[PDB]
RNA sequence: GAAGACAUUGUCAGGUGGGGAGUUUGGACAUCUGUUAAACGAUAACGCAGAUGUCCUAAGGGGGGCUCAUGGAGAACAGAAAUCUCCAGUAGAACAAAAGGGUAAAAGCCCCCUUGAUUUUGAUUUUCAGUGUGAAUACAAACCAUGAAAGUGUGGCCUAUCGAUCCUUUAGUCCCUCGGAAUUUGAGGCUAGAGGUGCCAGAAAAGUUACCACAGGGAUAACUGGCUUGUG
RNA sequence: UUGACAUUGUGAAGAGACAUAGAGGGUACCUUUAUAGUUUC
RNA sequence: GUGAUUUCUGCCCAGUGCUCUGAAUGUCAAAGUGAAGAAAUUCAACCAAGCGCGGGUAAACGGC
RNA sequence: GUCGAAUUUGGGUAUAGGGGCGAAAGACUAAUCGAACCAUCUAGUAGCUGGUUCCUGCCGAAGUUUCCCUCAGGAUAGCAGAAGCUCGUAUCAGUUUUAUGAGGUAAAGCGAAUCUUUAAAUAUGUAAGAAGUCCUUGUUACUUAAUUGAACGUGGACAUUUGAAUGAAGAGCUUUUAGUGGGCCAUUUUUGGUAAGC
RNA sequence: CACGGACCAAGGAGUCUAACGUCUAUGCGAGUGUUUGGGUGUAAAACCCAUACGCGUAAUGAAAGUGAACGUAGGUUGGGG
């Protein structure tokens, strides 16, 4: 078989290992803790909406999405400026 | 090849004239306003090799 | 420039290697005759040792 | 060697085939034994392959006389045929 | 050589399918048609500095060319090429020998 | 003072341009007949005597007729030297050409009709890795030519006469695509040919160095196997 | 080294064309003419 | 380039390289102009220097 | 050799690598010049040379094919090892015998032609049965005037002298990869050459 | 009479990686692959896990596209058991 290898550049300069891949994770399990006692009675993520993905292929499917929007928030009651200080991501586009 | 011998003279390198010995330019007088409407009277003090 | 090139003059004037605008056609061969009797490691020419049918 | 196709993205082209021979590994099983002891027009399990995964019904093997609908986004001239031998349905979802 | 104007030969046309009356042509060369794909692809890898960047073909050998013959139908106007052997002189129709 | 909407400067375009820059500057090669070649085949040498890069709408097909090279005996002109005529004539003639085969109610010479030198794609033979290119042979499906008919014809009586990738170009279909959706130009595709690489399984290419540089090769003459002497 | 474009403006004459400004004139026409204009060498 | 002095340097402008107070419609880029088309685009006519043609030059390469 | 000048020389200063400077040798430019020295790119590339580190056991080669700007090298085939798989007497063989083919060489012949009328020895093709023979009649869109035939069968009949000799550390099949692709000598035959360790 | 070797000690030459082919061992088997990431911890170990995704279960076309049982998945021949 003919089989594409490409390594004609200087390539051994450019090689990134990754053995902090068990260490990165004890030193991000300690963000987790730092922030959820700066952040202390919230709950260290906002409310998410639910979205239908695009692209046929994944259409079948539902999606937490970004924010909820200007309509939904209005619906519901409450203002989008008092909406993101509740704990709750708004999206305007 | 390398440089030829005329191309080598506009450098100004050692082809520099020769200029410890001479007296000065020799150059008429500047046209003024006498010189351009009349005439000026002077005395020639040495005649002196260059 | 432009003009001094092999394919651009022998289009004004209407194959041997090393025809120019000198010499000639004819006198590329016939100028090489003076390197021509080697042999390359091919006999050399007009040796070349074999016997031929004399009939 | 054919035409080229500039900006080719495999979203257009997702469309997964499913034999006639499966068809019934999408019920589960303890699901499965029951509408087998059923011919039942009354209650036909529903099938939807899209939810599954699977893009296209093609007819490979033979199915069972059970009457079964199916929708699907795609089918075949002889997938749709050899269901209505067994009195089943195809309903084009999409 | 030497060719009739008029040759008989088999036909196919989705009507014809048989051997039916022909008109003789000889084949040329279409124009250049410096928009192809060819074309562009060159005058693009040309611009620039670098010079000449394809090969430029020079050791000629060959004196003929084969004859190309495309006969065109009288009936169905379907046309359709056919090839002789290398020939130096090529005429057509007269001087019957 | 001079000069003036020109010069100058900016950007593209043609001409010139070893003063300068980069690089290159091949090793009976593709073929067919005879022979070397030693009773299957294959078999070398810078063995050998010779051919080819064409030619022909007939010098390709089919059917009918007929016998050639050459000699003997004869006809005003006319003889050894045209035409006439008979006797013998296994081919001693001829077939596009080298050469070797093969050929007589023919494959030659003369007349009659013609396009099978076509379309669709497979099987097989030769060089052979049983790859390609070339050339060739036998079938099947058509559609034809010819002949009263059987049959014969997929080019030349058999062996030599030739060309991939990318690119360009025509023919085929009247089809497929231009990816937000259509129309009309345009472009790209599938099928089958052409334009050519003669270093012919296919690079685009001039010299010199004794001023020379480098990586490597190879020498040593004079014992063939009685090898040399005085008589063409 | 040669051409084009830019830098690059303003005049007076000359040769045209239009826009306008009336007269005539056989939706118009078209020989005429004035001017205040925009441009072509 | 030639190489003191004395003495002498003859012929050829075809090629080659220069040269020009020559010639003029042969080739001839970009830009611009005209025509066709729905347009991209295409074919035209025109076109500076050079080249081509004509003239000069050998104490220019040279051929004597 | 030259020795009052185109002389010799100290210090200052100017020109720096495709550059300088040269009364011209390709000279000189820090013992280096037909292109200085320093460090980096750099462990530049080599189809060329040299080297390649422990023992025993088993098997064991090639210098040849076709293609290549190929001739000190590659790709392909051949030869070689290793892994094994399906089976188990089996189809066989660098060999003879019986039968039957094809050859045109040595000899013979020129009272054969002008280069074969005849024809060996040695080498070579194919057979010596079970996948066979025989009988009867089934299938078909082919074939024939015709179920006539071709081809494949149903069924029935024939055993180990079942169709010559000798032999057979099994026979068949498949992956996978190494090294090699510079050869040389002798008998016999032969070319080229006077002959040659040609 | 081709090249290297005066002698001794110590150094001294088929290595690592990405993508694969044949073969062999092991896990599961129409599936398989926990380790990008999350949970947890005696803390770069071990143990646990979600949705995806990669390869496989369908090919053929340049493409628009289409997409596998006449029959006990067939008939004949040779077959281990």
């Amino acid at each position: 078989p003919i089989l594409k290898n490409h390594f004609r550049k200087h390539w051994q300069e450019r090689v990134k290992v990754h053995f902090d891949q068990a260490g990165k994770k004890v030193s991000r399990r300690n963000a987790r803790a730092t922030r959820a006692a700066k952040i202390a009675p919230r709950p260290l993520d906002l409310l998410r909406p639910v979205v239908r993905a695009p692209t046929v292929k994944y259409n079948r499917k539902v999606r937490a999405g970004r924010g909820f929007t200007l309509a939904e928030v209005k619906a519901a009651g409450l203002t989008a400026a008092y909406a993101r200080t509740i704990g709750i991501a708004v999206d305007h586009r | 090849g390398r440089v030829i011998r005329n191309q080598r003279k506009g450098a100004g390198s050692i082809f520099t004239s020769h200029t410890r010995l001479r007296q000065g330019a020799a150059k008429l007088r500047t046209l003024d306003y006498a010189e351009r409407h009349g005439y000026i009277r002077g005395i020639v003090k040495q005649i002196v090799h260059d | 420039g432009t003009g001094k090139k092999e394919k651009s003059r022998r289009i004004r004037e209407g194959r041997v290697k090393g025809e120019n605008f000198y010499r000639d056609s004819k006198r590329v061969k016939f100028l090489n005759m003076y390197t021509s009797g080697k042999e390359i490691r091919r006999a050399a020419s007009f040796q070349d040792s074999t016997i031929p049918d004399a009939r | 060697v054919g035409m080229r196709y500039f900006h080719k993205q495999q979203a257009h082209f997702w469309k997964p085939v499913l034999n006639l021979d499966k068809l019934w590994t999408l019920i589960p099983e303890d699901k499965r034994d029951q509408y087998l002891k059923s011919a039942s027009k009354e209650t036909a399990p529903v099938i939807d392959t899209l939810a599954a995964g699977y893009g296209k019904i093609l007819g490979k093997g033979r199915i069972p006389n059970v009457p079964v609908i199916v929708k699907a986004r795609f089918v075949s001239k002889l997938a749709e045929e050899k269901i209505r031998a067994a009195g089943g349905v195809v309903e084009l979802i999409a | 050589v030497n060719v009739p104007k008029t040759r008989k030969t088999y036909c196919k046309g989705k009507t014809c399918r048989k051997h039916t009356q022909h008109k003789v042509t000889q084949y040329k060369a279409g124009k250049a048609s410096l928009f192809a794909q060819g074309k562009r692809r060159y005058d693009r890898k040309q611009s620039g500095f670098g010079g000449q960047t394809k090969p430029v073909f020079h050791k000629k050998a060959k004196t003929t060319k084969k004859v190309v013959l495309r006969l065109e139908c009288v009936k169905c106007k379907t046309r359709a090429q056919l090839t002789l052997k290398r020939c130096k002189h090529f005429e057509l129709g007269g001087e019957k020998k």
